[PDB]
């Protein structure tokens, strides 16, 4: 008995050799292989697989090799691989990437993913299944941003904020021990991921390290508070003593330094430099040339992602929201030709990392939408990548879900926790439907419940007739958002009882290994180079040759889904 | 050129299902005047026991049919149908508690089948 | 007024369908969240109005067709669902590939 | 000095013989009798009764007798009668169903319903006041179902799921004790009382019992998880054990048997049948005939309730959320003959129960309203009952409310805490305004606080303005939540410290006595007789008797009240 | 915009009142939360126009009749209250009985 | 309809400028979250038209004059900024100074 192609993948989702589009792009992706063994795939339903007796085990107790929790026939997009398997999750981690059921009767069954009483089901045949996004430049404004991250798949906000205090508007800063645990307090109710950084200002240690014991997950440089020789000197010492990731937006006017200056600051040691095309922030007009070093972990922000006919007008009048000697400043600081250079060095891999920079300059909900769209004008434009085989985009889809997911993470200092679908790993995992792919998350999955679910009408006899829309689920209730979401702290912090000192009930993560991490460590966005900015036309060259791109009149994963 | 968002481009081809593994035919009658549907994966000598055939071939046995899906029998309806062997360890325990253990002790789920009254235990 | 939960809901439907309207009214081609506002609020007004379950099955196949959305909506909305007070009470209309 | 009648009802809610209309049904319940004394009634406001030395005593501690709230002038509905009364409430329990006051001065007083400085007041003169409805068959897929049920007078959910996973979205399951803890901890937040379902499927005891030691309150045996005779006899044998309810959606496929089958499997053991007469599942086509039986407690879920013009076609399509052979297992499914014969088997007291099957095939906030839609379509086909008296339909009014407050209670094990308006039970109470009788709920009371209110602009200066809608009240709020409803849980997990290891703040119930009970229990509605469901006609008959009825075009309960 | 919590409430009860109006202007006759809403609206739109308080407690017994509405409406509704900036702040408007 | 929270909130935005709309209609000079409200829906229905940033920074200075609203309205509005999803994704529109 044999199943024609187009059938299989309408009932259990595509399989070796097929490819599907994402949304509306021109970007297909390509089954790689399957862990299955055809004839025994998992399903859940009347008279399906997944009954005691059959599928399911009806032997064995929790503890016996059985699943919380299976993502049944899931096609996965993730650095690691574009590939079709099962995925089991137990005590709220990845345990098993295979293929579940029940060894009774069925063959090729991974050993630790019995289906069994103790056994929920997801069904994501049909669906991608991506881990969720990492945003590491978040500023806490407004908690109304939260349900905006989870709605685009972010599950991990990494930044600082009080709230909307002029500080926090500006910097990605929650500063000094009491307004670091007020937030780490406020955390608490928040049904996301989150890490602190706090102030990297100052000319001596103890202010500055002061806060990550207090519980910060990290530092942040910002031109606004002094990003001085000395504050980014002090925050590195603080770093590489803590094993926590310093961020840095530098000084943009060039008042005590160029960006030679600011790298000799640095002195070789690990930074994440963010938005390093600079529109965003830093040293005019140069500071994308951050984005060659080594010990460089350079990230975007979204707004001049990708390079658009309206990019350049709108980013003129948002830096008026700010204001001869003006117009000059903001013509130094707004630039095609960086922008467009910043299109193709994502898609070289020399910038690493996209972030939103949310209500600073950035857009909380469309990391993950537009890191896409950057993808697709790069293939409408150059092509496929010389590395594709089978006219799929298979390569470039690991580069660019790379920039969102694992290497945020491991530029964090977090991916032993999150940041990829590996077994070992917490289960932050977003469904989507091929057609919303990087657009609407059909389900976000945070530590193995469901917290966020494009979901209809609750008073109705089945969940899906209308109105569909973003909604909290039951893992953001009552004591269930503790269990279902991580607060990342330094090592210090946790060795010294903050959690318990100020009744922190989340899960509580370790920040480390980020001093011993550079560009190389970034996954299929390793290549450092000579960037040139030339300083008079500001014409980017990499390795000698110049970089020149060209705005799009028209996106996809725009106005095909969006109301406004 | 037109875009249907996330459409499939399938490969050419076709997937076969439950490869390398014996296939039986047998005939099976509906006895029962209410119909019956039978799953893709339920141990076949444990079906319904109205329903009529040779109880030892379905022993170690299940449909050979796509996963998920189910072979339906109207009141009084006699057809064929393909089985395929179980894998993995070749046990089944409960569902209609005929076997509960290996399914090579054919003897002792035969006695079971026969003294509940599953129709067509030799 | 008394509203329950799933009234103020519903009350959104109606005004994306309103703005949706007027949308197609200024010669917009529609896209997936103005169409499925659109179709599903003329499923719940004709629920108001007395129609059968049976007539806004068939009725709803005709309320736009592909010349009125955007390339590849129609391919996008497999079903639209809606529930609505019938003079028999709450109902389920479900109207299958509603454009094209 | 004597008040007429009409006058007499207007200022303090009918008395003896005066009747009052359901909604916009024609409906008629009477007053039974009256606890007042004529001329000392109790009420609230300026210059009126309740006042210190007067109504009011100005002499007792709180210990002393005295009520934390009193509800005066009821017009109580309950399966223990229709009658005008005084209700007490004091430690969030029914403490007084009588004449409230101060026996000072007034003659008649209940001594244990003393108004004095601690007692709030509510006005429920011209109020209807029932029990919170108890739903037993809910789909816990997406919180903002709960303030659906709130609406419409639902204050205890009895269910299982994890949200929108395809287990839950198709079974009221929620499988294993990590899911069980996790939801658990989930129901600290929500505003209403909640007891949950483990999955009755495996063939060894221990992978099922370890559900219920966790915490679940019962299981769900359910055909999506396979309902052959070993889960149906291993969940029965831990019920057994464990002093729980099972709740049983059969085969219908008919695939390890027919209905004779499963009867077999359960051997005499108390089970409940949910959506008994089979549109929501269960063995085609004769799946009712087990509201014949004395071991089994019958509910209906609320679609096919009651039967009407659009009832087929909507399940029709309903049925296809889910697809020759579909067409025909369709047509075996649903059932105008089965679906007639569910109004008049509600109305002889064979089927005890109503539930929604919330979420997935019935409605959250649809229970109550659509059990008084049926009764209403009854007396309008078959007449008055026979056991009426005066004009009114009190004894179809008491078994038809006994359908969502008290049977469910019983069957449960659960009774001793909620269900009925009696003293000794928790004050889960529903006040409706007569107009409004079934559709919208006016005032929730949760344990004695209100939880859930239709009422109007927080903005203005009084709360009658618009807009009037449901709104959370602050039983809901912060830590209120806890003490003002119940988490029910199986006497296992109670005596192993599952609570205290959680983390629990909410009243803990205790699940019992549901093990040695049958149909004689379900009040109003204790009938057993012979069923018969023909395999080619699908003709019922009771004991020999042709059961038929017919759809109605319009149900009152439906366009006068809702907007959409 | 600076909305405050009854200005974005009460932008619902003018969304209601639209949508009650168009179930009028094809035939229908009005319910229970349809008729609240109608008048409730013009009560706050009246206020905003600058009418008196006085003015208002009249005109609100004529904006509806029960040829207008269902069977029992009239008598369902006893009164309808409504909070509206008039000129001089925030007054109350309270209309008894205006269905006849 | 797959609605995400900036798509719900921003409906309310085009239901204020209705509002405003049918009061500017009937004779009435508008108040400050009226005006802001009409030049907001004004600048979000320009981007789903497919007009540029650009154009709706000019039109956006002349949607209302200072005969259109109460005095000092135009003083208090500085800026009205508005985020609209664009044929090339979201962009943001400040318009200074809006009415003169
Ligand atoms: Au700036
Ligand atoms: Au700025
Ligand atoms: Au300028
Ligand atoms: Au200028
Ligand atoms: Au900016
Ligand atoms: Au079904
Ligand atoms: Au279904
Ligand atoms: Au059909
Ligand atoms: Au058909
Ligand atoms: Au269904
Ligand atoms: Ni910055
Ligand atoms: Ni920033
Ligand atoms: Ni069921
Ligand atoms: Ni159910
Ligand atoms: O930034
Ligand atoms: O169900």
């Amino acid at each position: 008995m044999k199943i024609n192609r187009q059938q299989y993948a309408e009932s259990y989702g595509p399989t070796v050799g097929d490819q599907v589009r994402l949304a509306d792009t021109d970007l297909w992706i390509e089954v790689e292989k399957d862990y299955t063994t055809y004839g025994d795939e998992a399903n859940f339903g009347g008279g399906k697989v997944l009954r005691e007796g059959m599928g399911e085990n009806g032997t064995y107790t929790r503890t016996e090799n059985v699943l919380d929790l299976l993502l049944t026939n899931a096609l996965i997009l993730d650095y690691t691989g574009i590939y079709k398997a099962d995925i089991g999750v137990k005590d709220g981690y990845i345990v098993g990437i295979g293929k579940g059921g029940n060894p009774d009767i069925m063959d090729g069954v991974t050993p630790n993913m019995i289906v069994g009483t103790a056994t929920e089901v997801i069904a994501a045949e049909g669906k991608i299944v991506t881990a969720g996004g990492i945003d590491t430049h978040v500023h806490f404004i407004n908690p109304d941003q939260v349900d905006v991250a989870l709605a685009n798949g972010i599950t991990t906000l990494f930044g600082g904020g009080t709230g909307p205090a002029e500080g926090s508007k500006a910097t990605t800063v929650t500063p000094g021990p009491w307004n670091i645990e007020k937030m780490l307090k406020s955390t608490e109710g928040l049904p996301i991921n989150v890490g602190i950084l706090g102030k990297g200002h100052g000319s001596s240690i103890a202010p500055i390290m002061e806060q990550i014991d207090a519980g910060a997950a990290g530092l942040k440089i910002h031109e606004d508070w002094g990003a001085t020789p000395a504050s980014i000197d002090r925050s590195l010492t603080v770093a590489d003593e803590a094993d926590v990731q310093v961020a840095i937006h530098s000084d943009t006017l060039n008042e005590a330094g160029f960006l030679e200056d600011t790298l000799r600051a640095i002195n070789g040691r690990v930074i994440h430099s963010f938005h390093v095309e600079g529109a965003g922030g830093g040293h005019a007009p140069d500071i994308m040339a951050m984005a060659g070093h080594p010990n460089v972990l350079p990230s975007s922000t979204n707004p001049t992602r990708p390079f658009t006919v309206n990019t350049i007008d709108e980013h003129l009048d948002m830096l008026m929201v700010c204001h001869p000697e003006d117009v000059a400043f903001a013509d130094s600081r707004i630039r095609p030709e960086t922008i467009a250079a910043e299109d193709i060095l994502h898609d070289l891999g020399i910038i690493s990392m996209m972030s939103t920079d949310a209500l600073a300059m950035g857009r909380a909900g469309e990391m993950v939408l537009r890191t896409w769209q950057t993808a697709d004008k790069m293939k409408k434009q150059r092509g496929p990548l010389a590395e594709e085989k089978n006219g799929s985009d298979n390569f470039r889809a690991k580069r660019y879900v790379s920039k969102y997911t694992i290497n945020p993470a491991i530029a964090q200092g977090i991916a032993h926790e999150v940041g990829s679908i590996e077994e070992g790993k917490f289960a932050d995992l977003v469904l989507w439907e091929p057609k919303f792919f990087g657009v609407k998350a059909d389900r976000v999955i945070k530590g193995g419940i469901i917290a966020y679910a494009q979901i209809g009408d609750p008073s109705a006899s089945i969940p899906t007739p209308q109105p569909v829309m973003g909604r909290r689920m039951y893992g953001t209730v009552g004591d269930l958002i503790h269990d279902t979401n991580i607060t990342f702290m330094s090592k210090s912090s946790i060795q010294q009882g903050v959690p318990a000192k100020l009744g922190l009930k989340r899960r509580i993560g370790t920040v480390k290994n980020c001093r011993n991490i550079g560009k190389k460590d970034m996954k299929w966005n390793d290549v450092t180079t000579d960037i040139d900015i030339n300083p008079e036309t500001y014409e980017v060259k990499v390795d000698g040759e110049v970089l020149t791109c060209e705005p799009v009149k028209e996106l996809p994963m725009a106005q095909r889904y969006f109301l406004f | 050129n037109y875009i249907v968002p996330g459409e499939y481009r399938v490969a050419e081809g076709e997937i076969e299902i439950n490869a390398g593994r014996e296939k039986t035919t047998i005939r099976v009658s509906n006895t029962g005047d209410r119909p019956i549907q039978v799953g893709s994966h339920i141990h076949f000598v444990e079906v319904n026991k109205e329903l009529l055939f040779d109880r030892a071939e379905g022993i170690g046995r299940r449909l050979n049919i796509p996963s998920g899906t189910a072979a339906r029998f109207e009141p009084g309806e006699e057809m064929e149908v393909e089985l395929t062997e179980l894998g993995g360890n070749r046990e089944v325990f409960g569902i209609s508690d005929l076997t509960n253990g290996s399914v090579d002790n054919k003897e002792l789920i035969l006695q079971r089948a026969k003294e509940l009254g599953y129709k067509g235990v030799e | 007024m008394h509203l329950n939960p799933a009234e103020k809901e519903k009350l959104q439907i109606f005004l994306a369908s309103e703005l949706a309207l007027k949308r197609k009214a200024r010669g917009l081609k529609l896209n997936y969240p103005e169409a499925v506002a659109i179709i599903t609020s003329f499923i719940m007004e004709g629920a108001r109005d007395g129609k059968t379950v049976a007539m806004l099955m068939e009725e709803g196949k005709h309320v736009l067709t592909r010349d009125d959305v955007m390339e590849g909506v129609p391919e996008m909305i497999d079903d639209i669902q809606a529930e609505a007070t019938f003079p028999d009470g709450t109902k389920l209309v479900t109207v299958h590939n509603p454009i094209s």
